[PDB]
């Protein structure tokens, strides 16, 4: 599922570059805006990939891999 | 919204309790600091200006 | 005069060009259509040094210095006394520098593996490149190159570097900077680590990759392997080399002012008190 | 400071005390790259006139491990090919050799392979390094498009087969090969493909190095479970012959 | 029905009341706090 | 195109390693707890850990955070113990060395005594690690190259740090402790005693380093050539010469007119990296002690290129004509 | 019973009441030091 | 509110009891080091000058 | 309360004592470090001053 | 009972105790030096 | 305190000894060189003041 | 008898009290030295 | 006090035997360069000012 | 007995007595020297 999340860093890149023009038309510079775009980047991306994309695909496996894991843990 | 506790039959509890408890706290910590970044709103200086 | 095991990989075929006109050894060299190419060009380039030294008045390695025109001339052509030479030379050095490259590929082509190796030597050939041709380019002016001479070439590199102030405070520098360090270090770690596996104490066997990737993940807590190390090596030579042409290539024609005073953006943000 | 006559001090010293030392080194390095592939030999197999300015270098000994012995070097070349079918296309050194017969069936040229010893490469315990994942417990895809199961397309567009099994590192937890079950059509049998020569898509996998009617002379395993390094140099070889040999355009000028 | 997680219906019912009620009661608490923070100096 | 072997297609996982093991007993000061990483996977290895702690390393890392507390308190403490101005200048805070009045005498606390306790323990950390990293290879039957390396870069660090300065009699020679006014002390170094182009030995140095940077990118460049013929198992190579090797050599041998073998160039490649800093610090002892003045050496000694053309803009053109008017 | 560690409902009680305990302890240390410190110094 | 001690069957305490005492500390740290920060808190200052 | 030996049946006392140690160590030194660090509470200073 | 690091009540009221007698005497270490250092020198 | 042998039962006679003398060799070196740096407890310079 | 690092109580007991043995003595000539350097030497 | 001997059932000799050697050259040249980086017990300058 | 390294109680008190010999010749060698260095120039 790397698809998944070469899409999120896109949007994140996308994200970015829109808070930095943002930052320009309130009165930023440069570099001052492109800063800020640069952590919303990394941040926003990583958060979405880890969580977005950790909802791997399963609609009744998941249920009995959770309730699997409750019948391991109790008796360890 | 007698039925919005189905959403503990799709999100992971844990997961949404630990995202839950970093968010609450960042959001008061950055509130916090925006009203000490003010000078209407900073009791610090506020209490030496009355001293 | 060939190794034990050189005649079976000595077919022909194999080249971009020229067919069987060039396909031969001298000694142990490969000829081609491009080791013809580069030997003119070496030796051209090579005699009209000599010539222009001999010209100068000294003959001393030392002090031979072969320098760039004035800037009144501009992007043209200058007396081949007052600064063309250095153009004939500098057409002669690409010339041959692509040549080797070339033949390089044909050389990879006969023997059946990759091409890595001239890829790796474009970004040299790059970076070259842009020092003597694409920055001049931008400037205005073929007197931006610097001048081919042994001991005369580094006081055309600190004039340069003294030009902004402080060249330290270059951001593509540092970057440049730390990715030398970095392959460095890399290197000297894989050869010994390599060399401390098949060299053991006396009366001791040999080893192999498990025990390498033990000593590691005993040390530092983390081994890349046989094969990632080779892929960061070259990968770190490769970014060294790519932003050493950008730190050469933003210091003239983008910023004009003092370095340090680029940093007054970070120094002046709004979210400060 | 002073000087110990003229213009020598102690930078002087230290620069000339460097240069004698940077001399030995080279000299040393150079030697200790010469345990292989000498004396040399003219194109006809005999010792050559010129032996170069660099005399062979002393006697070393690796002792290997699992018992297979000592290793001497230099010494005899016991990697060397018995009867090669080549042919000199001049009377005199320094000009190329054409093939007798098939040169992909031959090993020459580019698919030229080394005698190396008849043996399966070990890992730590003792076992075979290189194992089918049908056999190796507890191991499993984690990332990327599984290949197995997908269809294989040839250098020339023709499909061959599919993909049946991976043969995987088990210390080092790489995939080394692809194993390939031939339709009747095109073979019999099962054959090998390294992992550097394919490009794994969703729906099929591709080999650009040979075409389909080269597929039923790859050479084969003896047995099913392992691979000596023998037959993997024969078969990455052979695959590395497609490169050159495979078309007479690939032989030809470019151009 | 449509579980994901390994939760019946009743047990998904509990977990939402406990949830519900701790957050109202921190909520509540903010109330009073706001409260005191406008008597004290009123922002808007 | 074919493949070209930089990210790897598909990745396998199977159960962690642990690690090889003798009668010295390595496992019972190894840790327990391992990670996979597949974001790492798609370049090299992806299981992380697990380490040894002996005694070497954590006295190693204690004192390495002892110093690294101190330095930054210090700072800190320099600022009036503003976060916000902490972080606004973090790069331009320092921990400066002694003042030169001082001599080689204990200066004040205000004027580098911390600066004498932090190197103190910095120098106690780094010993500590090379010891750790020789009781290492001594314990798994290895030889000790790496130890050797090591070596080589803490005689620059000694030579730049301890032994300058005594040999100078101040400690105010040394470094401080920051980002940019390392650089600073970089800069001010070479103008104070001349030209440090003109140093023989840092001419040398640079040329080993241009040569250990070429040298790495020509092995990557060729190992990832010849790795369909299965050459980055260079140790089987070696102990059992394949077709990947004479390739590779045959490359070479028909590029330059000579090469190397499978073992041959990695100790081209451990001496070009380890005679670096060597010459760094030979030729940095000379500074002062010997020399004061590099280019004043150069022109005594006849290697100081001379210059016919004249100074000055006037010479060249118009200020005017410069402006356009 | 719903458990996601292997606790049970008896056993997560006792836990629950010592923790409670500490957490009442360490409120009542802060308030002490907090109307010390507004004594010492106040700042509303 | 009577329900509350169900979140250890959910979380597992050594992480939680880790994570609060780091946190806590931390936040110490960095509390009495913000009133250091200031001019009419800061209480060395304070009694260097009643001297 | 009288519950709080409970802990060592959640916690190993290997670890935390030398957590414990380690904390209690670094607290000291960098508090008598602060106290060093100003002119009021500066001891060594003191006794200059005095004589 | 619950005990994820294999030791029983009885052992752990034990540890407790003897953690217990020499924090007390640190405290009381602590508190003498601090009352003497506020007898030197006062800093409220 | 009648009870302390007990921590042989929880730690290594060896790993203690080794970190004890480590320590105390620092900790006495460090204090030694910061009473070098006055100028009222450095016997060097008081001895020569006094001749 | 809890253990951990496979000492009795004995072998324990008598490491403890040579241990003491020697932290006695090395406490009192710590001890006769700062009496000394406060008589040469006074702080405080 | 008369027990000490069994240092050795702990301590590995050689180990101790080469860390003591190591330590005491180290401490006998640190001290002495420490004196002779002083003024009153440089013995070089003394013999030099005395004639 | 108990024992890490090895060896015996007997082989133990054979080399703390030849180790003690040694540092006791060493210490009054030291302290021979320090005595003629304080009257050569006295400190304190
Ligand atoms: C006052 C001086 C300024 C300064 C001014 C500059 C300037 C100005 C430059 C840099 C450049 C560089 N600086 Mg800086 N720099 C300073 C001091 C430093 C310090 C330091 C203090 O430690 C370091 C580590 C560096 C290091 C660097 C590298 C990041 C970079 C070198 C380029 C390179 O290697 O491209 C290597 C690439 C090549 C050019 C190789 C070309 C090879 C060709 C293609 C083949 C040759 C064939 C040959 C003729 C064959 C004949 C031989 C036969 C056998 C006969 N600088 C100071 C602060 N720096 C340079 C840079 O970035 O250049 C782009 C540069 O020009
Ligand atoms: C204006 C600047 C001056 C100049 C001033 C200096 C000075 C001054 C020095 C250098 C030095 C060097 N110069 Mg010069 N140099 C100039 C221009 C250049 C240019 C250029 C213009 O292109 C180049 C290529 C270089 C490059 C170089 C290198 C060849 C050499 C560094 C040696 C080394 O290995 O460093 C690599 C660094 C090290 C090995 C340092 C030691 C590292 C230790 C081991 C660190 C321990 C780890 C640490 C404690 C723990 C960290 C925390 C961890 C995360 C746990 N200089 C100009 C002319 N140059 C050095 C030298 O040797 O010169 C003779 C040096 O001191
Ligand atoms: C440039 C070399 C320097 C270095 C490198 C280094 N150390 C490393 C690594 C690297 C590259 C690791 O990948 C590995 C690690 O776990 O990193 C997160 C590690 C490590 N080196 C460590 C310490 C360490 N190394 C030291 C030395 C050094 N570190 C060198 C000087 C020192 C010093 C100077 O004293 C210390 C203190 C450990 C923190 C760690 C050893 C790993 C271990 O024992 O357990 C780790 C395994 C786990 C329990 C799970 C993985 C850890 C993850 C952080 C949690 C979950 C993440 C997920 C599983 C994937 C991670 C994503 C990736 C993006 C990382
Ligand atoms: C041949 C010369 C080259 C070289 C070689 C070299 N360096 C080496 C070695 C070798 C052979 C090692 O074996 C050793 C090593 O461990 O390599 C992995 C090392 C090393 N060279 C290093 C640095 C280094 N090398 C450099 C350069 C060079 N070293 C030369 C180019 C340079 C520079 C300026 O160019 C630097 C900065 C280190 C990475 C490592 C030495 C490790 C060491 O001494 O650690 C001592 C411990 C401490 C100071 C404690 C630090 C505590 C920290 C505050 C936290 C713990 C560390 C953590 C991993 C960092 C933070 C992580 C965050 C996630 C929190
Ligand atoms: C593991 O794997 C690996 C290996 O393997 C095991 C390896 O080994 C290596 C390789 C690594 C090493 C060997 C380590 C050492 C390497 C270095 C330190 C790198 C630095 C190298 C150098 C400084 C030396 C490089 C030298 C060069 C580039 C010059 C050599 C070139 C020539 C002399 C000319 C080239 C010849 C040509 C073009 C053919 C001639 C042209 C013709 C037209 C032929 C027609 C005939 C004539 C003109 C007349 C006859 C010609 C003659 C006699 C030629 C000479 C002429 C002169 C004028 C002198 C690596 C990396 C590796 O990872
Ligand atoms: C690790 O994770 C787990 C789960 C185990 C935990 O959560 C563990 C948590 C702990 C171990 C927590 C431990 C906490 C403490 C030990 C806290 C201790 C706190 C104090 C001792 C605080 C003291 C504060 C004193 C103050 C503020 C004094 C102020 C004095 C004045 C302002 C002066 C005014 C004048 C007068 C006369 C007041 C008199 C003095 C008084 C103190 C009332
Ligand atoms: C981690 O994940 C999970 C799911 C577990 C969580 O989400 C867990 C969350 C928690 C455990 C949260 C815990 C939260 C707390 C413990 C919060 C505590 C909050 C307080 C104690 C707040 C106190 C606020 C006090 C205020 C604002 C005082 C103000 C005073 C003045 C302004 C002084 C002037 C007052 C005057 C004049 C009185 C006038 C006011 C009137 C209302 C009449
Ligand atoms: C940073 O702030 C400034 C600079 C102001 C400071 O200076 C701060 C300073 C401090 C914070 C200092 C703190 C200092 C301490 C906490 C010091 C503590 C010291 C000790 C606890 C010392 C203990 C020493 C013990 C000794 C010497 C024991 C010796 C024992 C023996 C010699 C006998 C042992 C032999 C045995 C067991 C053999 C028997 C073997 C058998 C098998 C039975
Ligand atoms: C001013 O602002 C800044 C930030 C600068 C500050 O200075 C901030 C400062 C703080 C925020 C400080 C905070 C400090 C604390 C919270 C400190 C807490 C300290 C403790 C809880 C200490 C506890 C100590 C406990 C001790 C010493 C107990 C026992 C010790 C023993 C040696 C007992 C031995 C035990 C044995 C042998 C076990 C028995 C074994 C068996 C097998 C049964
Ligand atoms: C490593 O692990 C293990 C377990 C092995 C250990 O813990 C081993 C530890 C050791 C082997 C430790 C060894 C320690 C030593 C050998 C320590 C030795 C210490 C000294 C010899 C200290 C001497 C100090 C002397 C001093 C401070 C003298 C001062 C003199 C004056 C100030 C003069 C002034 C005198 C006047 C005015 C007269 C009045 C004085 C009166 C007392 C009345
Ligand atoms: C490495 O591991 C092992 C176990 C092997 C070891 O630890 C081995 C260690 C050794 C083998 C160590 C060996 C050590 C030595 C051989 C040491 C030798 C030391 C000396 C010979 C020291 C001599 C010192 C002499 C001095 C200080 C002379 C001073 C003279 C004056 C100051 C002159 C002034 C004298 C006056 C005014 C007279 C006053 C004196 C009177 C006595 C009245
Ligand atoms: C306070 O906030 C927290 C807690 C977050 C922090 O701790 C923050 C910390 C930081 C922000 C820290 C930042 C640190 C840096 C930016 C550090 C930079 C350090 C360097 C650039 C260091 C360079 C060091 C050394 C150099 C360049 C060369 C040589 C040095 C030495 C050989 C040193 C060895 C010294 C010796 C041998 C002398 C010792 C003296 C004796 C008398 C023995
Ligand atoms: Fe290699």
């Amino acid at each position: 599922d790397m698809t998944c999340t070469i899409t999120c860093w896109g949007i994140g890149v996308l994200l970015g570059i829109m808070t930095t023009v943002g930052l320009m038309v309130v009165g930023w510079s440069f570099l001052q805006g492109a800063f800020m775009g640069v952590l919303a980047w990394l941040i926003v991306g990583g958060v979405l990939a880890v969580a977005v994309c950790g909802k791997d695909n399963a609609e009744q496996i998941r249920a009995e891999m959770a309730a699997a894991r409750e019948r391991v843990r109790g008796a360890t | 919204m007698s039925k919005f506790y189905k959403i503990w039959l799709i999100f992971d509890p844990r997961r949404v309790f630990v995202a839950q408890g970093v968010f609450l706290f960042l959001l008061a910590a950055m509130i916090h600091l925006v009203l000490l970044s003010t000078e209407h709103f900073n009791w610090f200086e506020l209490a030496a200006a009355n001293a | 005069a060939l190794l034990s095991f050189e005649r079976k990989y000595r077919v022909r075929g194999g080249t971009l060009i020229g067919g069987d006109l060039f396909d031969f050894w001298v000694g142990p060299f490969y000829v081609g259509f491009f080791g013809v190419t580069t030997a003119f060009f070496a030796l051209l380039g090579t005699i009209l040094i000599f010539w222009g030294a001999s010209q100068q008045g000294t003959f001393n390695p030392w002090l031979i210095n072969i320098a760039p025109p004035d800037l009144s001339y501009g992007l043209g052509m200058a007396p081949l006394m007052e600064g063309g030479l250095w153009q004939i030379i500098t057409i002669c050095a690409i010339g041959a520098f692509v040549s080797w490259a070339l033949r390089e590929v044909e050389i990879c082509r006969k023997l059946g593996m990759g091409y890595h190796v001239p890829f790796a030597f474009s970004v040299a050939i790059f970076a070259y490149v842009t020092l003597v041709v694409f920055r001049p380019l931008l400037m205005g002016a073929w007197g931006h190159g610097f001048p081919y001479g042994i001991w005369s070439h580094l006081d055309w590199v600190s004039n340069t570097g003294y030009a902004y102030l402080h060249f330290h405070y270059n951001p593509a520098h540092m970057l440049a900077v730390t990715f030398f360090f970095t392959t460095t270090l890399a290197l000297a770690l894989h050869g010994a680590l390599v060399l401390s596996a098949a060299n053991p104490p006396k009366g001791e066997e040999v080893k192999g990759p498990d025990n390498e990737d033990t000593f590691f993940r005993d040390f530092i807590g983390y081994s890349i392997g046989t094969l990632g190390i080779h892929r960061v090596g070259l990968l770190l030579a490769l970014n060294a080399g790519f932003w050493s042409a950008v730190c050469i290539i933003i210091s003239g024609p983008v910023w004009t002012k003092g370095w340090p005073e680029w940093w007054n953006w970070w120094l002046e943000m709004p979210i400060w008190p | 400071e002073e000087t110990f006559f003229g213009n020598f001090d102690l930078a002087s010293l230290s620069l000339w005390l460097f240069y004698g030392f940077f001399a030995l080194l080279i000299y040393y390095l150079q030697t200790e790259n010469m345990r292989e592939g000498y004396p040399l030999e003219d194109e006809d197999g005999n010792t050559a006139a010129n032996q170069g300015p660099f005399p062979l270098p002393k006697e070393k000994t690796f002792k290997l491990q699992h018992g297979r012995g000592e290793l001497t070097l230099p010494g005899e070349d016991v990697q060397r090919r018995d009867n090669l079918a080549l042919r000199k296309t001049a009377h005199g050194n320094g000009f190329p050799m054409e093939p007798t017969g098939d040169p992909m069936l031959d090993g020459v040229g580019p698919a030229s392979w080394s005698k190396r010893r008849d043996v399966p490469e070990l890992d730590a315990h003792g076992h075979p390094k290189i194992v089918p994942m049908s056999a190796a417990e507890g191991f499993g895809v984690s990332a990327g498009t599984d290949p197995r199961g997908l269809p294989v397309m040839a250098g020339d567009g023709e499909i061959v087969g599919l993909v049946s099994d991976m043969w995987i590192d088990e210390a080092e937890q790489l995939v080394r090969y692809l194993e390939l079950e031939l339709d009747p059509e095109w073979g019999d049998g099962k054959r090998l493909v390294q992992r550097q020569m394919v490009r794994i898509k969703s729906d099929r996998v591709k080999v650009r190095s040979i075409y389909g009617k080269h597929f039923k002379n790859v050479p084969k395993t003896k047995s099913p479970n392992q691979v000596t390094l023998l037959e993997e140099d024969k078969i990455m070889a052979y695959y590395a012959g497609g490169t050159l040999y495979a078309d007479e355009s690939r032989l030809e000028p470019q151009l | 029905d449509l579980s994901f997680t390994g939760l019946t219906d009743e047990q998904a019912q509990e977990l939402h009341s406990v949830y519900m009620s701790g957050l109202w009661l921190f909520s509540a608490v903010a109330v009073v706090a706001h409260l005191a923070t406008f008597i004290w100096r009123p922002w808007f | 195109p074919e493949y070209q072997n930089i990210f790897t297609q598909v990745q396998v996982q199977g159960p962690a390693e642990l690690g090889v093991d003798n009668e010295n007993n390595l496992t019972e000061e190894r840790t327990t707890g391992t990670g996979f990483s597949q974001l790492i996977g798609w370049i090299g290895n992806a299981q992380l850990g697990p380490i040894y702690l002996g005694w070497f390393g954590i006295i190693s890392l204690v004192t390495g955070t002892l110093w690294f507390n101190i330095v930054g308190f210090n700072m800190l403490s320099q600022v009036g113990y503003s976060i916000p101005e902490f972080i606004r200048q973090l790069f331009w805070l320092a921990l400066e060395p002694p003042s030169p009045e001082y001599g080689l005498r204990m200066p004040p606390l205000d004027d580098g005594g911390w600066f004498i306790i932090a190197s103190f323990f910095l120098l106690v950390s780094v010993i500590s690690w090379w010891l750790r990293t020789y009781q290492l290879a001594e314990m798994h039957k290895m030889g000790k190259h790496v130890a050797w390396a090591f070596a080589a870069a803490i005689w620059l660090f000694l030579v730049l740090g301890l032994f300058r300065p005594i040999l100078m009699g101040s400690w105010s020679e040394a470094v401080p402790y920051g980002i940019f006014p390392h650089l600073d002390w970089t800069t001010a170094f070479s103008i104070r005693y001349g030209n440090l182009y003109y140093n023989p030995f840092h001419a040398l140095s640079i040329v080993f380093l241009y040569g250990s940077v070429l040298l790495f990118a020509m092995h990557g460049a060729t190992i990832l050539a010849v790795t369909r013929f299965g050459g980055d198992r260079e140790l089987e190579q070696i102990y059992d010469r394949g077709t990947a090797s004479e390739r590779a050599g045959l490359f070479w041998r028909w590029t330059m007119g000579f090469n190397a073998t499978m073992e041959g160039i990695h100790r081209w490649a451990w001496w070009f990296a380890v005679l670096t800093p060597i010459t760094g610090g030979i030729g940095i002892l000379l500074t002062g002690t010997v020399v004061d003045n590099w280019f004043l050496w150069a022109v005594e000694h006849n290697f100081a290129p001379d210059y016919t053309q004249d100074y000055g803009y006037e010479a060249y053109t118009t200020y005017d004509g410069f402006l356009g008017r």
